């Protein structure tokens, strides 16, 4: 199938197959409501779309107003999607260390999105999770993983 | 090209297949335009084809969520202008504007958001006087609330049947 | 957050980078 | 400078 075939059809069926519901891993999370066989689409990583240079910029006014968590996801060194005041569902996604989901960017009509791709078949209730993949920093800023995977790193960083 | 927009509509207006006339339909409700601004001096005209007895519009611009199953000028997300008497509606709050206008009378709407905002209403090309100023910062669509079975037609440009004097503005037909 | 449904392209200003 | 990335 043509990848915007597909993706239409994500942007009609996704808000159906997940819900956001409370998490263990963290506050809020994303949730299979009905089985999701793997390599589908689940849901995109929508938000505003920004030029890479302009992340610093941002980061810095959104601690002025005291948000704790980053919403930004990187498409490539070019591009950035920020979520941070627009977005959607995707945002809820917490991170694992084994994690059911994927993220991988796609190309649309010249236009780049990252979408969240089930990396096996995902059942019911399952909370959907996706390896952040945030750059490792010094530990003075370690943010610890509460993921619960046997195999669980300890922190995102 | 700019035209009425075709999913962003309450579903009982019924549009015609150019996507420039609408007729009302029961209680208020509404359609945007196809394109929005964000920024800079806008203009665009609509023309009262037909407005029978116990008929009325409410005509403006509006933010996205500006709720289409309400009169424009219902919430914070659109400021409107009313036929009947010539009042001016925002978060349903109608307030001393002009006089009425009616069958074919063409009206226009300014919109002016520098990058001191201001929305200004034109009757058959006359300045009708300023409605509301330092608005709430957002995309701004052309939009349109019809009461009834009345029938009204939008221009976008870029010719005007009344463009105004000394005002500077781009036609909304530029977003095409 | 606003809720959107597709990435929107954000529409830099001319100012954008200006004091 | 935090974001989530696709591959490191
Ligand atoms: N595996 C994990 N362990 C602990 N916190 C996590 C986590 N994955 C995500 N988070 C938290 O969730 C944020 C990402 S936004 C995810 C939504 C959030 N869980 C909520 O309740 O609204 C991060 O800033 C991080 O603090
Ligand atoms: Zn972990």
């Amino acid at each position: 199938l043509p990848m915007p075939m597909r993706f239409r059809h994500l942007k009609k069926t996704s808000k159906e197959a997940v819900g956001v519901y409370r998490s263990p891993i963290h506050g809020r999370g994303l949730f299979c409501k009905r089985n999701i066989d793997a390599g589908e689409m689940v849901i995109e990583y929508a938000g505003i779309v920004i030029r890479s240079i302009l992340t610093d910029k941002r980061e810095k006014y959104y601690d002025s107003k005291g948000i704790g968590s980053s919403y930004m996801f990187r498409i490539d060194d070019s591009e950035v999607v920020d979520a941070t005041m627009h977005g959607n569902a995707a945002r809820f996604i917490n991170h694992s260390c084994e994690p059911n989901c994927y993220s991988r960017v796609i190309n649309i009509d010249g236009q780049k999105h990252i979408v969240i791709f089930a990396m096996r078949k995902i059942y019911r209730g399952e909370e959907l999770t996706y390896d952040y993949k945030f750059p490792i920093e010094d530990a003075s800023n370690k943010l610890p993983c509460n993921c619960g995977a046997k195999k669980c790193r300890k922190f995102l960083n | 090209r700019v035209l009425l927009a075709l999913h962003d509509r309450a579903p009982q207006l019924k549009i015609s297949d150019d996507r420039l006339t609408v007729v009302g339909e029961k209680g208020y409700s509404m359609v945007r335009a196809s394109h929005g601004v964000r920024k800079g001096a806008w203009y665009f005209e609509i023309t009262v084809d037909e407005m029978p007895p116990d008929t009325a519009a409410r005509l403006g611009w509006s933010q996205p969520l500006g709720n289409l199953q309400a009169p424009l000028g219902y919430d914070k997300f659109s400021y409107s202008w009313r036929s009947k008497k010539g009042t001016k509606f925002h978060q349903s709050i109608g307030k001393h504007y002009s006089s009425g206008y009616g069958q074919g009378d063409v009206l226009g709407f300014y919109i002016n958001l520098p990058e001191s905002s201001e929305i200004i209403f034109y009757k058959n090309g006359v300045n009708q006087g300023v409605a509301y100023k330092d608005i709430f910062e957002g995309v701004y669509f052309p939009a349109i609330s019809l009461y009834k079975s009345c029938t009204v037609s939008i221009n976008f440009g870029p010719c005007f049947k009344y463009p105004p004097k000394d005002l500077t503005y781009r036609p909304m037909s530029d977003m095409g | 957050f606003k809720e959107l449904d597709e990435n929107v392209e954000y529409e830099e200003r001319e100012s954008e980078f200006d004091i | 400078a935090r974001t989530k990335q696709t591959a490191r």
